[PDB]
């Protein structure tokens, strides 16, 4: 049982950005801001239940229709949370809920824990193309936004589950990109060629959850979970991948990814983080000090579904060979997008390429996980070492060293709230290898700190001295500790005094 | 232009770049078949999806079936890597009458001395209720990169190939819709193309100048480009 700071908001957590000394969390019907330093709750901003209409309009809202005909009263998930800085300092946040409609709050020039003071909604009625809804970012059901700069526009590339609820004048789409105006006032997509969509006809058939996106080497990945073909059955996890530009998705590919036990094989990835490795790690897998890696805690299918079982590995691809694997010289073409048939799919920027094998590689704990459902990881680097942080279904966190020699069993291990651990996760280092990550656990961040801990559950100097010896602990009087965190002049790894 | 003013008449390097037939991107014209822009003004790739229009003065041409000159684009040439110019070839020269003219060139070594005063122009955004469609023009002084720097408060640090003009203490300047757009000042005797139109981080921010691309600096490669 250890004791950390432990904030607790009235709802559940969906999301969570650390900016300027703060704490940003995107949850149902809220924001909140709460201290870096103590995780106290500085402020919130209420995106509270809202009420949904055909006759009420998406940036305008109603209690001018609150009596009803047919309209009912809804709760607004959080699904995007970014920090933009590029323009003048605003948080822009994107609910589940006026069709997926983000708004910005401009932080004051001093107070930032101000989201409440200056906040415009986002959407720009539209009139060119009025068949079209640059402003409808988010998907109620499953999406995830990232945003970047280039070319002096604020770019957010878009993943999307989608469901075939034709709306009028409102859709959404699968992939997509999309930039701000520099009026601040609205979104554009920059050609037709700027969105992928699911076709009409499998829009239902079966979806495309969006597990993670990322930005590295110019490209955009996202990672997803979907129909290992179409009306197929088994289900899959892939990377897509294009190039990073505002003027439309160019270089389209979706690569099948395999995890496997040693074929066993983990088809539902659960959660990733991508990071550097240290040089245990690197020198086993393919190496490179300064080498971007996803890794990725994966999970075994119930037979038939897309649903995940109690079973799963973690294992980690460099991105720099999942180029090669796209780039090399066989290549199927995008079933659900195109038809299974008609042109570009009888031939061979213009063209959308499937590839019919995965890329695989095995699990790195060699099934020190296969019994239970592991729904979060994180990275970091102490010295040579390579560190997962690792959280799952029955809220259990822990702390692991990643190696292929060494089947290495956890330094930490224990209960967090028993809500499971979320995906969505924040890591912050600070000078001299240590920091912390921040961890949310049905509706509570809290954030364990990357380093001291393996040392604090050692209830005797013996015990503390006896310790595995990268953990780096010591016995300071009367706790266990490594020496940075230890008050007075002693502090040993080898003399316990007569107690 | 967010808080500028019709333009007396029409301005003859002014040319309006249309993308699938709607006006999208100023540009400069710089010799009878070359108009210097900003890259943010291509969406597509195939260039039958453009059209320049010369000697206009109403973005939709009301004003003037006497002057305008609609010209199909040839060619495209990127600027440098670092840069945001494009060099655009139309197929045919453009025909140079009192409502059509070139504007000149700095040579590339050149500075401009603090204070010089300048002008934006275009078609862009102007914050109103119903624009009237008029080329819109809105001045700045040429403030030093230096000082420009600590105007934006550490946000941006400006390369040699940027150039600054702000207007003093209040919001003006150009805009979404104005981009490729010629920054013009003088000093020598004549006008000069000095820097080119950008996207921003924000339009007409009280007293934060806008930072334009620094023509001088790639003068060399425009001249290698345009002289033939």
């Amino acid at each position: 049982k250890y004791q950390l700071p432990n904030f607790t908001a009235e709802t559940p957590i969906q999301n969570v950005i650390l900016h300027e000394h703060h704490i940003f969390l995107g949850a149902t019907n809220y924001i909140y801001v709460l201290n870096e330093e103590d995780l106290q709750k500085v402020a919130e901003y209420k995106t509270g239940p809202v009420l949904e209409h055909p006759d009420c309009f998406p940036c305008q809202d109603c209690s001018s229709k609150a009596n009803l005909s047919g309209g009912v009263w809804k709760d607004n998930i959080n699904m995007a949370l970014v920090v933009d800085t590029y323009y003048d300092d605003q948080l822009i946040s994107c609910g589940s809920v006026n069709r997926g409609t983000c708004q910005r709050h401009v932080f004051p020039h001093n107070h930032t824990a101000d989201i409440q003071s200056e906040v415009h909604c986002i959407f720009s009625p539209q009139i060119e193309e009025p068949s079209q809804c640059p402003d409808c970012v988010v998907s109620a059901l499953g999406a995830k936004v990232l945003s970047s700069v280039k070319d002096r526009f604020i770019n957010f590339f878009v993943g999307n589950t989608i469901n075939s609820s034709y709306f009028p004048d409102h859709p959404l789409h699968s992939i997509s990109v999309r930039r701000l105006k520099e009026t601040k006032d609205g979104f554009m997509f920059l050609t037709d060629q700027s969105y992928i969509d699911v076709l009409p006809e499998f829009r239902d058939s079966y979806p495309i959850k969006y597990v993670h996106a990322f930005e590295s080497n110019n490209f955009i990945y996202f990672l997803t979970v979907q129909r290992e073909t179409l009306d197929a059955q088994t289900f899959h996890t892939r990377i897509i991948r294009f190039c990073s530009i505002n003027s439309g998705l160019h270089s389209y590919m979706e690569m099948p990814l395999e995890c496997i036990l040693t074929k066993e094989v983990f088809n539902i990835l659960q959660a990733a983080y991508v990071s550097k490795p240290g040089a245990q790690l690197a020198r086993q897998i393919g190496a490179s000090l300064n080498d971007d890696i996803l890794f990725g805690v994966f999970a075994q299918s119930k037979p038939d579904s897309a649903e995940p079982m109690d079973r799963s590995a973690m294992c980690a691809f460099p991105i720099k060979y999942v180029n090669d694997f796209f780039n090399k010289i066989n290549v199927r073409c995008l079933q659900h997008f195109y038809g299974p048939n008609h042109e570009h799919c009888f031939n061979r920027d213009e063209y959308r390429t499937e590839f019919t094998t995965a890329l695989q590689r095995v699990d790195l704990f060699m099934g020190q996980f296969s019994e239970v459902l592991l729904t979060s990881i994180s990275t970091f680097i102490k010295g040579d070492l390579t560190i997962a942080n690792l959280g799952t279904s029955e809220g259990r966190f822990m702390q692991v060293v990643v190696s292929r020699s060494g089947p290495s069993t956890p330094h930490v291990n224990f209960l967090l709230d028993s809500h499971p651990v979320s995906p969505e996760v924040i890591v912050e280092h600070t000078l001299n290898q240590n920091g912390y990550t921040l961890v949310i656990t049905g509706k509570k961040i809290t954030k364990i700190p990357l380093n001291g801990l393996g040392c604090r559950h050692f209830q005797s100097c013996s015990q503390c001295l006896s310790a595995p010896p990268f953990v780096q602990c010591g016995w300071c009087h009367d706790k266990c500790v490594r020496s940075e965190e230890c008050l007075s002049g002693t502090w040993t790894q080898q003399i316990c005094l007569p107690a | 232009v967010v808080n500028g003013i019709p333009t007396r008449t029409n301005i003859g390097w002014m040319v309006s770049l249309r993308y699938r037939n709607k006006h999208i991107c100023g540009g400069s014209l710089i010799k009878e078949s070359w108009v210097l822009t900003a890259r943010q003004c291509f969406p597509s790739r195939d260039l039958k999806d453009y059209e320049a229009w010369l000697g206009i003065h109403d973005v939709h041409g009301r004003g003037d079936e006497k002057c305008k000159q609609v010209l199909n684009v040839s060619q495209l040439v990127y600027g440098p890597e670092g840069s945001d110019l494009v060099l655009m070839k139309l197929a045919r020269p453009a025909v140079l009458d009192d409502f059509v003219s070139t504007i000149d060139l700095p040579n590339y070594g050149s500075t401009i001395p603090e204070k010089t005063s300048c002008s934006v122009y275009g078609w862009g955004y102007t914050g109103l209720i119903n624009y009237d469609g008029l080329l819109r023009v809105a001045h700045l002084y040429i403030m030093g990169n230096e000082k420009c720097s600590q105007h934006h408060r550490g946000k941006v640090t400006l390369n040699e190939s940027e150039i600054c003009a702000g207007a003093e203490k209040i919001g003006s300047g150009p805009c979404e819709g104005d981009y490729g757009g010629p920054l013009v000042c003088e000093q020598h005797k004549m006008r000069m193309v000095l820097g080119v139109i950008v996207p921003g981080r924000g339009c007409a921010i009280p007293n934060r100048p806008g930072i334009f691309v620094r023509v001088a600096y790639y003068a060399k490669w425009i001249h290698k480009i345009i002289l033939t």
